């Protein structure tokens, strides 16, 4: 079943990464797949046109089902098979693109670097989930996807109730 | 002897409050880092290290209801500088770049006359730290095992510290500089502590600066 819906999701944009710069600009669709940081945890984020996507019996669709119970690094690592490794694989594709993002300069010995930052899709999907079943608050929520979710990426898609950030406020002094 | 310029309240708004996709508040090492060495290339003053201390600080709606993170607040700073001239020369300088220079996007809106701090030794250097006081510094308390599990085991709160390079760009078409090498790369955290000035033992903890692998550090290394 899981072969179905990786086929429908090449049949269609099908790309599947671990880092972009749409986490910080709608209209941006850079991606990035950094397959050193791929582990048994790892969560990973996708996009498809307006996140069109088959669904199966309980009504999940491949980045539900890929991010739940190890699935995806167990396909990655070819637990289930040579060819869903293969149908996998070939979606973890780059796209480079640094429209709308930042260029900054940051020291390097003597010199410069020039960088474009993108985010981490498994630091908002598995840190979301962990602060969450941590029971940890200090935080903020923020919503991504802009006016249109379905259309930026599946992790915004469906985790509509946003993503956690780590509330960076200092002690203050006090007047008196 | 080791030079020290102290600015004292520099009251700053309109803060970009968001420095990584999941933090937001104090901005980080590499802003204060940044501004030092923007500061060294504009003015001619070499800038060593910089620490930074929180008097005052608020992201907007946190505190009472009224898109990006923004933030306000007052900073007190001090930069490790190498000046072999007379110190007037110096305050003037660092007035002159304060005056129109920007906090993470943040506009400076008044600050303190500038003055300078000299230290021979290791205790002078806590003149030099006090002189700073009341602010609160940022120091390095490092990673255990991660940001999340840190945050909710240690307590402690996550800062950028630097950048992961992910890919060399390999087109430069929208590359306003096509010269630099250029990279697509995505943050790196540390663990950091706050500290009131007069309280840090060794003040080379709270001085930060550039280093290698894309990463800002401090002098002295973890916080003891």
């Amino acid at each position: 079943m899981i072969k179905e819906m990786i086929e429908d999701f090449i049949s269609k944009g099908g790309l599947i990464f671990t880092h972009s710069g749409r986490y910080t600009n709608t209209n941006n669709s850079c991606f990035i797949f950094n397959k050193n940081d791929i582990g048994v945890d790892t969560k990973v984020d996708m996009y498809t046109p307006k996140s069109a996507g088959i669904k199966n019996e309980e009504g999940e669709n491949l980045w539900q089902v890929l991010n739940k119970a190890n699935m995806f690094y167990r396909i990655y690592s070819g637990e289930l098979g040579e060819e869903l490794q293969y149908l996998l694989k070939s979606c973890c594709t780059a796209k480079e693109d640094v429209t709308t993002l930042p260029q900054i300069y940051f020291k390097n010995g003597e010199g410069y670097d020039i960088l474009v930052p993108i985010g981490n899709a498994h630091n908002l999907i598995s840190g979301t989930e962990y602060l969450w079943e941590h029971k940890y608050y200090n935080t903020f929520t923020q919503k991504l996807g802009g006016s249109n979710p379905q259309n930026c990426t599946h992790a915004c898609n469906k985790m509509r109730g946003g993503f956690k950030q780590f509330n960076c406020t200092p002690p203050q002094v006090e007047d008196n | 002897m080791r030079k020290f310029i102290i600015v004292k309240n520099v009251k700053v708004d309109g803060i970009n409050a968001k420095s990584s996709d999941i933090t937001v508040g104090m901005p980080p090492a590499t802003t204060f880092c940044g501004l030092g060495e923007t500061m060294s290339i504009k003015t001619g003053i070499v800038v060593k290290a910089v620490s930074y201390g929180s008097v005052k600080f608020e992201v907007r709606g946190s505190r009472f209801n009224t898109p990006k993170p923004l933030a306000d607040g007052v900073f007190t700073l001090c930069f490790e500088v190498e000046w072999e001239d007379c110190a007037e020369v110096l305050v003037d300088k660092v007035t002159n770049f304060i005056n129109t220079a920007r906090i993470a996007g943040g506009t400076i809106a008044s600050f303190n006359k500038p003055f300078v701090k000299v230290a021979k030794d290791a205790e002078e250097l806590a003149s030099v730290k006090n002189a700073m006081m009341p602010c609160y510094v940022v120091v390095d308390c490092g990673v255990e095992v991660n940001i999340f599990e840190d945050a909710v085991n240690r307590k402690l709160q996550p800062m950028v510290n630097g950048y992961k390079k992910l890919e060399k760009i390999v087109d430069n078409k929208h590359m306003r500089d096509k010269f630099t090498p250029a990279y697509l790369a995505t943050p790196t955290y540390t663990m950091i502590g706050y500290k009131m000035v007069s309280n840090v033992d060794n003040f080379d903890q709270a001085l930060w600066q550039y280093g290698e692998n894309t990463k800002v550090k401090t002098i002295g290394g973890i916080y003891n």
